[PDB]
This record gives structure tokens, C-alpha cells and sequence, in this order.
């Protein structure tokens, strides 16, 4: 048996039977190529929304944006993308500026840590400072 | 609470027991590890000899 | 605390966090204190994240 | 998009225009109800997302 390479980085007599010939001429409707292209887009797995989760050292990933303001920005990106797929300057289907009045909507960001505090200073930096004012030195 | 008091005029130094007594630097002692971690620099100077 | 040189504030905020190896006046005061009333002790978390 | 490519339905806006059968080129006013509804619908547009 041969090794299988990894995908991600890790820790380290006549023989011509009568009914064989091909003279059929059939063009399917709908066509195979058209359907195959469409179904590839549906196969695509959903995007990983890892913003707001901690990292290897414990700091929270993501940018420092307000919780509510983050939601509105993401909606505007969706509408811009929606126009691009439809090949139009303006999109009929919009995720922003609807008649609905979502103002309490929240979305994850890097502003808030797991304790409910602010991330103005990285969590690792906080630990280093707190343990620093404990140290002692050899006498002269 | 393990406060250490220096001795005067030849008197031996003493440390505070859990019951509140002062004992000299001898005998058999029982220490939680957290004590040495808190006073690593101070305890080394006083106890090593 | 936000700002520069926040290292110094940790000593002023929490007097009871200091170790007590000495029989100084300051160390005597810290020794006679309760050890559970420090830092945060209550919160109101309504939203996850 | 997947529903579009597998559905036997075709959207043909010219059915509306043929049914109305109103030309009235450069009508002296748009008060003719046939012209008004045709303007609102805009059958020329082909986006049905």
C-alpha cells in the first residue's frame, strides 16, 4: 500500500457483439453542461464565520468595530455582491435599507472578549501586566 | 500567614506557625507549594544556610 | 486600566494581593484581612458574545 | 439559479404587450389606462431574480 498525502499542515473467436455500435444521436433538454455548471455552485459549503473566537494564544480574532455597526456593514457587502452575480449596477434583491427597522441587531466582532469586557488591550497583554507587578529581585 | 522576624543580640529568628506560635529555624516543617512561590526570593536568602 | 504604564496600578488597586513575609507594619495589616473580597464579584450578562 | 435551469417554465413578457394591443404612439396624455400599466410593468426588462 502507498502513502496518502495530507491536505493540511499538522503538529510536525470473434469478439464483436451485435449491440455495441454507437449510432444514437440524442441532444438532451435541458443540457448536461448547463445543469452541471449550476449544481457546482450549490455544492459549495458555507463560509466559516470565526470572527469573535479566540486564537492560539487566547486573543480574540477580528477587527475592533461596534457590535451593531458591524451588522450594517455586512449587509451592505451582501447587496454589492448580489449585484455582481446578477451583472447589474443595482440589485433588485437587497439585504439593506429594507422597510424593516432592525436597530437591536447584533453581530460578532473582535471588540468583545469571552468575559464580556472590552478588547482595547489584547488579553495576553493584560496577563503580562498583571503578573509583572508581583516579581522580586535579588538583594544588592 | 508566615511572617518572619529577625532575632536580636544573638537570638534566633522565628517564623509564624498556623496556630500563631513563633518557632525557630529547625525541626520538621510542612509547606504548601504556594508559600515558596509567593516568597521565592525572600525565603531563599533566609533558609538556604 | 487603560493608558500607559498600567503596570503600577495593580499594586494600588488591590492591597490584599501582596505577599506577607515580613513583620513590618504594612505586612501586619495585610495579614489581618479577609482573602475573598478582591476583584469582580458580580455581573449582569444578558447577551451571549 | 439551479431552479431556473431545471424548470420548464419560461417568462415571456411579450404576452402582456400582445394582450393589451395598445400602441397609441405619442399619446396626447398618458391617462389612457393601457399606457399607464405598461409603463409601470416595463416588460422590456428581463431580470426575474
Amino acid at each position: 500500500m502507498k502513502r496518502i498525502p495530507r491536505k493540511t499542515k499538522g503538529k510536525s473467436p470473434a469478439t464483436t457483439e451485435p449491440g455495441t455500435s454507437n449510432r444514437e444521436q440524442y441532444k438532451a433538454r435541458p443540457g448536461i453542461a448547463s445543469v452541471q455548471r449550476a449544481t457546482e455552485s450549490a455544492e459549495m459549503p458555507m463560509k466559516n464565520n470565526d470572527e469573535g473566537t479566540p486564537d492560539k494564544k487566547g486573543n480574540t480574532k477580528g477587527d475592533l468595530v461596534n457590535e451593531h455597526s458591524e451588522a450594517k456593514d455586512e449587509a451592505d457587502e451582501a447587496t454589492k455582491k448580489q449585484a455582481k452575480d446578477t451583472d447589474k449596477s443595482k440589485a433588485q434583491v437587497t439585504y439593506s435599507d429594507t422597510g424593516i427597522n432592525n436597530a437591536n441587531e447584533l453581530s460578532r466582532s473582535g471588540n468583545v472578549d469571552n468575559e464580556g469586557g472590552s478588547n482595547q488591550k489584547p488579553m495576553s497583554t493584560r496577563i503580562a501586566e498583571a503578573t509583572s507587578a508581583i516579581v522580586s529581585k535579588h538583594p544588592a | 500567614d508566615c511572617r518572619i522576624s529577625f532575632g536580636m543580640n544573638g537570638a534566633a529568628p522565628m517564623i509564624r506557625d498556623e496556630t500563631g506560635l513563633m518557632v525557630p529555624f529547625e525541626g520538621n516543617w510542612i509547606f504548601p507549594l504556594a508559600l515558596w512561590q509567593m516568597n521565592t526570593r525572600y525565603f531563599n536568602q533566609q533558609f538556604d544556610a | 486600566l487603560p493608558g500607559p504604564d498600567a503596570e503600577k496600578w495593580y499594586s494600588i488597586m488591590y492591597p490584599t494581593r501582596m505577599g506577607t513575609p515580613n513583620v513590618s507594619k504594612i505586612c501586619n495589616f495585610v495579614a489581618s484581612c479577609v482573602r475573598n473580597r478582591v476583584g469582580r464579584f458580580d455581573r449582569a450578562q444578558m447577551m451571549n458574545g | 439559479v439551479l431552479l431556473q435551469r431545471i424548470s420548464p417554465l419560461q417568462i415571456d413578457p411579450t404576452i402582456i404587450s400582445n394582450t393589451m394591443s395598445t400602441v397609441s404612439e405619442s399619446t396626447t396624455q398618458t391617462l389612457s389606462p393601457a399606457s399607464s400599466i405598461l409603463g409601470k410593468l416595463r416588460p422590456s426588462n428581463s431580470d426575474f431574480s
